[PDB]
RNA sequence: GCGGGGUGGAGCAGCCUGGUAGCUCGUCGGGCUCAUAACCCGAAGGUCGUCGGUUCAAAUCCGGCCCCCGCAACCA
RNA sequence: CCGAGGGUAGGGCCCGUGACUGGGGCGAAGUCGUAACAAGGUAGCUGUACCGGAAGGUGCGGCUGGAU
RNA sequence: UGGGAGAGGGUGGUGGAAUUCCCGGAGUAGCGGUGAAAUGCGCAGAUACCGGGAGGAACGCCGAUGGCGAAGGCAGCCACCUGGUCCACCCGUGACGCUGAGGCGCGAAAGCGUGGGGAGCAAACCGGAUUAGAUACCCGGGUAGUCCACGCCCUAAACG
RNA sequence: CGAUGUCGGCUCGUCGCAUCCUGGGGCUGAAGAAGGUCCCAAGGGUUGGGCUGUUCGCCCAUUAAAGCGGCACGCGAGCUG
RNA sequence: GAAUGCCGGCAUGAGUAACGAUAAAGAGGGUGAGAAUCCCUCUCGCCGUAAGCCCAAGGGUUCCUACGCAAUGGUCGUCAGCGUAGGGUUAGGCGGGACCUAAGGUGAAGCCGAAAGGCGUAGCCGAAGGGCAGCCGGUUAAUAUUCCGGCCCUUCCCGCAGGUGCGAUGGGGGGACGCUCUAGGCUAGGGGGACCGGAGCCAUGGACGAGCCCGGCCAGAAGCGCAGGGUGGGAGGUAGGCAAAUCCGCCUCCCAACAAGCUCUGCGUGGUGGGGAAGCCCGGGUGACAACCCCCCGAAGCCAGGGAGCCAAGAAAAGCCUCUAAGCACAACCUGCGGGAACCCGUACCGCAAACCGACACAGGUGGGCGGGUGCAAGAGCACUCAGGCGCGCGGGAGAACCCUCGCCAAGGAACUCUGCAAGUUGGCCCCGUAACUUCGGGAGAAGGGGUGCUCCCUGGGGUGAUGAGCCCCGGGGAGCCGCAGUGAACAGGCUCUGGCGACUGUUUACCAAAAACACAGCUCUCUGCGAACUCGUAAGAGGAGGUAUAGGGAGCGACGCUUGCCCGGUGCCGGAAGGUCAAGGGGAGGGGUGCAAGCCCCGAACCGAAGCCCCGGUGAACGGCGGCCGUAACUAUAACGGUCCUAAGGUAGCGAAAUUCCUUGUCGGGUAAGUUCCGACCUGCACGAAAAGCGUAACGACCGGAGCGCUGUCUCGGCGAGGGACCCGGUGAAAUUGAACUGGCCGUGAAGAUGCGGCCUACCCGUGGCAGGACGAAAAGACCCCGUGGAGCUUUACUGCAGCC
RNA sequence: GAGCUAGCCCUGGCCAGGGUGAAGCUGGGGUGAGACCCAGUGGAGGCCCGAACCGGUGGGGGAUGCAAACCCCUCGGAUGA
């Protein structure tokens, strides 16, 4: 059956990219947090 | 003259569709659409505002002249008469002698290569737009504007008229299609007649389907839903209201009215609506 | 179990708030009519379901017994 | 091959019969009213409509086979 | 061929009286209704009166014992379209006629369907009276219906 | 109550005897046949259907007979639902 | 030492279940230390509208080659999508960008919001839509419309020639459109050939044949031919297309008119460039100088923006064409020609799967294109087969119970069971034939029945072609042959009678309910005059609607038919400029404080004073409600009728033991041998009843009742057979569970159901296949129930607030 | 967080084959003209049978599964909401 997980790069980087995060106060205050925290990435890899 | 199916599938039974007879040309002029964005009862947030909206026909939307004091005295022939699908009349095509093409209402009566003119000093002939101010009193008009310069906004629905009982000042009587009684400004502009495709209301939709093309989805009562639906939700198997009918948002639906107590129009509704 | 009732022959007031039994019909006698009904004039008939208490006094207030309607009798 | 008939399936007509149900006819002295015949005490009859225990009533129109 | 009389029919238009409602005025203690009353309405201003507006329906006098139509039936006035009929002349065809099972059409009222319209009226229904009762007659209301269009129904004391 | 699955059917039985039948008896208002009533007896037996979820019951047709109860109203780590 | 404690480690079940579709295997030869498992061959079986092939998404080196086998692979492993290393993806023309817009998103102007932020015309962004120039072959271990060969084409820059009022983000045209049906001519693809080429073949009884087996093409510029698309020409006037305009629109006039012409596509041919089989002999070479032709079928694709019909009325913008304005006409643009210039990113590989989403090399999920042949009426159906891909990553045996899937069964035939649950029967085509009823369409594939293969003979019409042969497509008649049987295999309705509910096709509880529930056309009520009501938002702003009472919101009812009675006292709503009550405010009779005093300051009656409520009316397809007792007829019984109490009014029509009836399996009738169900009646309706609609109703229904025929392993009642497990052997090897265990029966006892206490009886030690009575077996800190001054959803004339509205 | 799901918006795509035969149009009949009748033509429909596709009715299997919803047989829609 549909899982619930059907990858789509176009979708990805809209939904959870770096501009996506940087548009609105809540998203940059998560990159905020995962910069404090020393995550490698701030972003989900997707390849473009 | 609306027209029956044969019942050769249970829908066809009471089905009936327009006549179309009074159509003349059966493609819109391409000078004259434009996109008309279809909103499925969204609104700018993306709500749902109107339940049960949407999943209709594509529709390009005919621009309609309602000014036509434009172009007072320029005169015009009725190219043709076509159709609309936004909204419950036919729509008639003017060639202006200026060489100018615009879409009016179709009013009843109105023939293919007459001609028709605006203004003060029209005849008050089936298809002239004068100023309500000027036309004999007791003579019936459509496409009427509300106040002067501001557009047509009565009696624009396909069968409706509209009746100049008598003036006041600068102002003169009209019987509204809803029986109303109201003043409007006499410098108003109003089209001499009724509009046409009155068996507009002799449709009989005859299936689910008809209504979804029409962009119109299936409406659930509030007797079927739960309460944290509507106010008519729950109770064990069928139940009656049980309490004032009303609304999904409290308000009751069996009378209470709702027009505003100050609103300024007050001045200028002589007697309220009828039936 | 919880509520209401029981009074001339029929159906009802009076009970609460003790001292008084009242209304319609019917029944009896008289009248009008040739006669009956209706109508009119008079009258009689209720010891208040029963027993027991309270009281100076109980249809009435409080218990018991009897009958008669009404409601409830749910969770597995 | 045809073929009496036998068999299978489906029709049409007639007759008998059937819980119950419909009105009808008749039946010396039942109950309720009084609808019609006198202007029958609201003239009657009528087609239709609706209504009512019942006769009937009422509306709409008609007829005199209505009176003074 | 020339003439005539007629509410014959259909369409469109339109006139005035009256009723009801609404608006303004002025005015106040009742009005209405009956056999007599009550319901009802009215000091929250009715009735009566003047002016204004809206809407529907029927057309007073003429009107007659009259006229027209096959019948049902048709009544303000105007115009268009259409049927019938009588008279005159004595002009044309030359028995081309009468009737009519069937068939087809029209067919008062009420009634039905889809729209409209709704003043007055009014089955149903409600109320007040009367009465033993009064699911009636009388009184106050009142919904269909009555009215228009289209489509049905096809009845009659459709009678002379 | 940190779970003992609950009616009925099916399958499989097993036990009791207050015995439905078959076996042995006394009394009888037991002539015979056939019944009634009680005693002894649990070895074996104790049908097929219509209706209802039904247990029960009523009914049809037979029978020697169409017994009654216990086994967590026997039996859902056996089935059914 | 216990917390169903936390972490880790190791046990138990156990050599146990399983090792993942029952499409299937066998032998030979190789390699290597080792082989059922890797390589090669021959045989067998499986998919073939796929289990073959090509795209897109997603994946991200998984690709190719060499060398490896510890882990991964459910066994093995020499193999591999595994480890190591090296290699591999090449474009002006394919896709995307340097082009265009769609929803949507962003957003100078602007608007709004305590902050953050929300809006918003333009513009910008935004694609699998528009627009735009490459086709056939060869080549590598691995890339190819990308390299190479051939033959084509595009844009930009510049130059030359000719032409022209040139010039645009500005005006106009075009782009530019639905659904169904569909003409002509093509092409894709396919069938056949007694014709053309081909290595070879003659078997086992026959055949040296008009025999067999295999092939008989692809691309191509200009032109030409065929078939289509698009398209009037000229003149005069002009006030409209927000400047101008010779363009466009409008009007008049002339000519042309199914045409033609001009233009643009498709197809065919076309210089030329390629391809080329079986068979054989080692991916190659030979075949071969391969041949490359005729006929038929033929698209849903092409011409194409084709045609007709319909209603539900079917994007935008650029490219492009045209018009002109600034300007500029030494320019500029157009046409032809030449040279030069042409960047960025993707390209490997899987891609219905072992590489994607499912924790797995997971029987699940995943959009597009191609998808051959024969027969069965057709077809993407079915069976078998081509190309091509596979035998599903444990095997070998055995031939018990039992389980699964499947085959047959004597006689009976639903007796099974809650139920014909299941499984039978029926089954396509053609012909004959078909009832009640009905809304005249239907019911209908009703029901029921006949036929169906092969051979010879005669013959009718059609497409092609030519009017003929040939091929191909429909038929008709006659005579025969064979079998148990001719849709001989596969795929492919059981039917009827009769109720309930719902009109109907639809919709629903993803993952226990598909229904009678929701929806639905239709009916009514009601609100709303437009800056509408209503909705969402603090707002701006949006939806409603670029709509306007034949419209839009809300509510009930639910096709259609015949209908929908009475009650307005209570609640809701609508009306009511009187009255009564009524807050802030107004007012200030008259009090109080303080001060020497002017003063400052406090309280405060009458009276004026909104909505709401009170009060007066209306209102049911508004919330709702629609009685009791007693008596009465010339047999009895029952009451048409009467008496009285109460109400706001006392349930009308129609229906009724009903999806509603308690007593109840009511009583009577039908059906049956027998009927708590069913149907038909009756009416003391516990507790129907009229838009929470009432009574019907053709048709429809994987709904729920009842009955019959057919036919059956459902059953009496079971038997036998098949294969996949179970069983045995080699390989790999779990799980929940588990205080410890040296873990028997009875009758007692015990916290009332004892392997564990007592008495007695039984009993050598340990396994294997089975069964499920017990271990109050496992799982789950009972969902029932109660408790907690625990929680949450829902309600309202509970309380108190708030939005909103007045 | 709407890469599942639900609704809507934009833009594309898909639905083998067969069956039934509405209006209309033609011809004829009919009539004063009509209504209407017949035959042909036509190809309508939340029409019919049935693949793909979308579903999920009944039964069986599965139940530490192939699978945290699967498999087999059967069944519903399949130009339309
Ligand atoms: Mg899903
Ligand atoms: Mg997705
Ligand atoms: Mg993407
Ligand atoms: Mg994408
Ligand atoms: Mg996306
Ligand atoms: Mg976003
Ligand atoms: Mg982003
Ligand atoms: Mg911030
Ligand atoms: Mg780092
Ligand atoms: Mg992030
Ligand atoms: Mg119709
Ligand atoms: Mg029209
Ligand atoms: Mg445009
Ligand atoms: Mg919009
Ligand atoms: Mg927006
Ligand atoms: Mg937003
Ligand atoms: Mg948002
Ligand atoms: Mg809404
Ligand atoms: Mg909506
Ligand atoms: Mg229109
Ligand atoms: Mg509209
Ligand atoms: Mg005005
Ligand atoms: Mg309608
Ligand atoms: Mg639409
Ligand atoms: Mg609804
Ligand atoms: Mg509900
Ligand atoms: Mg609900
Ligand atoms: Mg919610
Ligand atoms: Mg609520
Ligand atoms: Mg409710
Ligand atoms: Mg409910
Ligand atoms: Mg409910
Ligand atoms: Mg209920
Ligand atoms: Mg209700
Ligand atoms: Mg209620
Ligand atoms: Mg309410
Ligand atoms: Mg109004
Ligand atoms: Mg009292
Ligand atoms: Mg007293
Ligand atoms: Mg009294
Ligand atoms: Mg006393
Ligand atoms: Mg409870
Ligand atoms: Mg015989
Ligand atoms: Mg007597
Ligand atoms: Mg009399
Ligand atoms: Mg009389
Ligand atoms: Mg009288
Ligand atoms: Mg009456
Ligand atoms: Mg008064
Ligand atoms: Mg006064
Ligand atoms: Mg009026
Ligand atoms: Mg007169
Ligand atoms: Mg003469
Ligand atoms: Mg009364
Ligand atoms: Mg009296
Ligand atoms: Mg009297
Ligand atoms: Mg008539
Ligand atoms: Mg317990
Ligand atoms: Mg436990
Ligand atoms: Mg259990
Ligand atoms: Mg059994
Ligand atoms: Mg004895
Ligand atoms: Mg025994
Ligand atoms: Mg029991
Ligand atoms: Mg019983
Ligand atoms: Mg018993
Ligand atoms: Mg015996
Ligand atoms: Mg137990
Ligand atoms: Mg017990
Ligand atoms: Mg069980
Ligand atoms: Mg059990
Ligand atoms: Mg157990
Ligand atoms: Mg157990
Ligand atoms: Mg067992
Ligand atoms: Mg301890
Ligand atoms: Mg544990
Ligand atoms: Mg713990
Ligand atoms: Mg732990
Ligand atoms: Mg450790
Ligand atoms: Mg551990
Ligand atoms: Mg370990
Ligand atoms: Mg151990
Ligand atoms: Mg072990
Ligand atoms: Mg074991
Ligand atoms: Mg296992
Ligand atoms: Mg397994
Ligand atoms: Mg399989
Ligand atoms: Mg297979
Ligand atoms: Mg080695
Ligand atoms: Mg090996
Ligand atoms: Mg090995
Ligand atoms: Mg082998
Ligand atoms: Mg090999
Ligand atoms: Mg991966
Ligand atoms: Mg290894
Ligand atoms: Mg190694
Ligand atoms: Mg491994
Ligand atoms: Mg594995
Ligand atoms: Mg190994
Ligand atoms: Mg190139
Ligand atoms: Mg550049
Ligand atoms: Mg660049
Ligand atoms: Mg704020
Ligand atoms: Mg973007
Ligand atoms: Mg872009
Ligand atoms: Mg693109
Ligand atoms: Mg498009
Ligand atoms: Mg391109
Ligand atoms: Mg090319
Ligand atoms: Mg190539
Ligand atoms: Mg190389
Ligand atoms: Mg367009
Ligand atoms: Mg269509
Ligand atoms: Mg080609
Ligand atoms: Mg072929
Ligand atoms: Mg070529
Ligand atoms: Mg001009
Ligand atoms: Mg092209
Ligand atoms: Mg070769
Ligand atoms: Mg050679
Ligand atoms: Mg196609
Ligand atoms: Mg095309
Ligand atoms: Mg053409
Ligand atoms: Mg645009
Ligand atoms: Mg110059
Ligand atoms: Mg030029
Ligand atoms: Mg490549
Ligand atoms: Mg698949
Ligand atoms: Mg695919
Ligand atoms: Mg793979
Ligand atoms: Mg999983
Ligand atoms: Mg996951
Ligand atoms: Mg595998
Ligand atoms: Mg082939
Ligand atoms: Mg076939
Ligand atoms: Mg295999
Ligand atoms: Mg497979
Ligand atoms: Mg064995
Ligand atoms: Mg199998
Ligand atoms: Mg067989
Ligand atoms: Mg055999
Ligand atoms: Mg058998
Ligand atoms: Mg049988
Ligand atoms: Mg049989
Ligand atoms: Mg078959
Ligand atoms: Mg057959
Ligand atoms: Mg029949
Ligand atoms: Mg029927
Ligand atoms: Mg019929
Ligand atoms: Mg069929
Ligand atoms: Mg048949
Ligand atoms: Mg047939
Ligand atoms: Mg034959
Ligand atoms: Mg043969
Ligand atoms: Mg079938
Ligand atoms: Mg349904
Ligand atoms: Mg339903
Ligand atoms: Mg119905
Ligand atoms: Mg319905
Ligand atoms: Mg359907
Ligand atoms: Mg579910
Ligand atoms: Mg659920
Ligand atoms: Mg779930
Ligand atoms: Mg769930
Ligand atoms: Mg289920
Ligand atoms: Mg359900
Ligand atoms: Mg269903
Ligand atoms: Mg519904
Ligand atoms: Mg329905
Ligand atoms: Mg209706
Ligand atoms: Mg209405
Ligand atoms: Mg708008
Ligand atoms: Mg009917
Ligand atoms: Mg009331
Ligand atoms: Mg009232
Ligand atoms: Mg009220
Ligand atoms: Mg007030
Ligand atoms: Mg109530
Ligand atoms: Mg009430
Ligand atoms: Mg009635
Ligand atoms: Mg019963
Ligand atoms: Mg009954
Ligand atoms: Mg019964
Ligand atoms: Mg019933
Ligand atoms: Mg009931
Ligand atoms: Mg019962
Ligand atoms: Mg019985
Ligand atoms: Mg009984
Ligand atoms: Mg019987
Ligand atoms: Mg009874
Ligand atoms: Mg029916
Ligand atoms: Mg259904
Ligand atoms: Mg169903
Ligand atoms: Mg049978
Ligand atoms: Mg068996
Ligand atoms: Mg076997
Ligand atoms: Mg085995
Ligand atoms: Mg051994
Ligand atoms: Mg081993
Ligand atoms: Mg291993
Ligand atoms: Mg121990
Ligand atoms: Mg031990
Ligand atoms: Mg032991
Ligand atoms: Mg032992
Ligand atoms: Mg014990
Ligand atoms: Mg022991
Ligand atoms: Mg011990
Ligand atoms: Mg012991
Ligand atoms: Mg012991
Ligand atoms: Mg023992
Ligand atoms: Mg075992
Ligand atoms: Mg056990
Ligand atoms: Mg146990
Ligand atoms: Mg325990
Ligand atoms: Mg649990
Ligand atoms: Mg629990
Ligand atoms: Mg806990
Ligand atoms: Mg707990
Ligand atoms: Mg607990
Ligand atoms: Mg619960
Ligand atoms: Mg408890
Ligand atoms: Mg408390
Ligand atoms: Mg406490
Ligand atoms: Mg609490
Ligand atoms: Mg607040
Ligand atoms: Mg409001
Ligand atoms: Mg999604
Ligand atoms: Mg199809
Ligand atoms: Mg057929
Ligand atoms: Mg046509
Ligand atoms: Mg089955
Ligand atoms: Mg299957
Ligand atoms: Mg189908």
């Amino acid at each position: 059956m549909k899982r619930t997980w059907q990858p789509n790069r176009r979708k990805r980087a809209k939904t959870h990219g770096f501009r996506a995060r940087m548009r609105t106060p809540g998203g940059r205050k998560v990159l905020k947090r995962r910069r404090q925290k020393g995550r490698w990435r701030l972003t989900p890899a997707v390849r473009k | 003259a609306v027209k029956k199916f044969k019942p050769y599938t249970p829908s066809r039974r009471f089905m009936t569709v327009a006549d179309f007879s009074e159509i003349t040309k059966t493609e819109p002029e391409k000078s004259l659409v434009k996109p008309l964005k279809k909103t499925g009862g969204r609104n700018n947030q993306g709500r749902i505002t109107v339940r049960f909206r949407g999943g209709g026909h594509k529709r390009l939307y005919r621009i309609i002249d309602f000014k036509r004091w434009d172009k007072v005295g320029i005169p015009a022939k009725v190219a043709a008469i076509e159709y609309d699908p936004n909204r419950s009349a036919r729509i008639a095509l003017l060639h202006y002698v200026d060489g100018e093409k615009r879409y009016i209402i179709a009013p009843d009566g109105l023939q293919v290569g007459q001609q028709v003119v605006a203004g003060p000093d029209a005849p008050i002939q089936v298809g002239n737009a004068l100023p309500l101010r000027f036309i004999p009193v007791g003579t019936v008009v459509h496409a009427v504007e509300l106040e002067p310069k501001k557009g047509a906004k009565l009696a624009r629905a396909a069968g409706t008229s509209a009746q100049i009982q008598g003036r006041e000042g600068d102002y003169v009587i009209l019987r509204l299609p809803s029986g109303e009684l109201r003043k409007v400004h006499g410098e108003c502009y109003a089209t001499v007649g009724a509009v046409g495709n009155a068996d507009h209301k002799n449709i009989v939709l005859g299936k689910a389907g008809r209504s979804r093309w029409l962009g119109r989805r299936p409406h659930v009562r509030g007797a079927a839903m739960n309460p944290v639906d509507h106010p008519h939700g729950g109770g064990e198997g069928r139940a009656p209201r049980g309490r004032p009918p009303a609304s999904p948002w409290g308000w009751q639906t069996k009378g209470l009215k709702t027009r505003k107590r100050r609103k300024p129009s007050s001045r200028f509704i002589i007697a309220r609506r009828k039936k």
